């Protein structure tokens, strides 16, 4: 995924 | 020559947080 | 990176910005492991699930970066990827395995006081430092706090942080994702009582350690993922720039320098 959060950016 | 911060190591210099780095290794007390 | 201090002039001449040309924006950090070659986090560039997928064409690379904003005129470098190289066994589907990639700067970047390589671990170096509590320091421009946005948005300058590898056992139990002996978790723990984490767009950024042996600076990782950013109970996850040291190697001597 990424550290970010499946679901994209916010 | 790599790994050698040309504005620190490359001339008797150390960045204000690396000493922190060192201590972890000989478990700085 | 969550809970960090802002870097210094030259404290990291290997940090490279992953600057999509347009939307003239930023999506990563990469490092200088050459005069003309760059490496990064997998997903940074190949992500179907969010129709992530790029080409040399799309993006542009920047060096000598103190400020994340301005246009660092006479200190910064900017080159164009001549070809990209993903890890033929990459996992966007599974758990961001071999989360790794590299980019033959289409043209050769000449170094200076702000741009200077990182060195690839040698099983000893790979062996001496890679271990419990032995801090390692992450750099970057990412997201000051858990997913959101001068304010708790993003920093003007490069955030620096330092962290302790975690216990594999524990690494594997702050998550639910199958984690591979290719990926390692950094980051202070709960009671440990301190904070620090790499965050949004921190990715593809370095995990370089200080080898006490030759005091050389050596990149143990490539920032890959995590579950949030600085949450009492888990640590990011990084790439064993080494297990895969095989590769990095294999393709640099197949197409470059």
């Amino acid at each position: 995924l990424d550290p970010r959060p499946k679901y994209e950016p916010f | 020559d790599c790994g050698l911060r040309p504005l620190f190591e490359k001339k008797s210099l150390e960045d204000k947080t690396e000493r922190e780095l060192l201590e972890s290794y000989i478990d700085g007390r | 990176i969550v809970e960090g201090s802002d870097a210094e002039i030259g404290m990291s001449p290997w940090q490279v910005m992953l600057f999509r040309k347009s939307p003239q924006e930023l999506l990563c950090g990469a490092s200088l492991i050459s005069d003309r070659w760059v490496l990064t986090a997998a997903h940074c560039l190949l992500y179907p699930p969010w129709d992530k997928n790029f080409t040399e064409n799309d993006l542009l690379v920047r060096i000598g970066k103190h400020s994340r904003t301005r246009y660092e005129r006479n200190i910064e470098k900017i080159s164009m990827l001549e070809k990209i190289y993903i890890h033929p066994r990459y996992n966007w589907r599974e758990n961001l395995d071999r989360d790794i990639a590299l980019m033959k700067l289409k043209k050769p970047v000449a170094f200076s006081d702000y741009i200077h390589p990182v060195c690839l671990p040698d099983r000893e170096t790979a062996a001496s430092l890679l271990q419990a509590g032995y801090k390692g320091r992450v750099t970057g421009w990412g997201n000051l706090k858990e997913t959101w946005t001068v304010g708790k948005g993003q920093p003007s300058v490069l955030q620096v942080v330092n962290l302790p590898i975690v216990e594999r056992p524990v690494c594997k139990d702050s998550t639910r994702i199958r984690i591979t002996d290719n990926m390692f978790c950094a980051g202070y723990k709960p009671d440990e009582g301190k904070r620090g984490d790499a965050c949004e767009g921190d990715s593809g950024g370095p995990f370089v350690m200080k080898s006490p042996f030759n005091n050389r600076w050596y990149q143990m990782g490539i920032v890959s993922w995590g579950e949030g950013c600085d949450r009492d109970g888990k640590y990011g996850f990084y790439t064993h720039v080494f297990r895969l040291k095989k590769w990095i190697q294999k393709v640099i001597d197949q197409f470059g320098e």
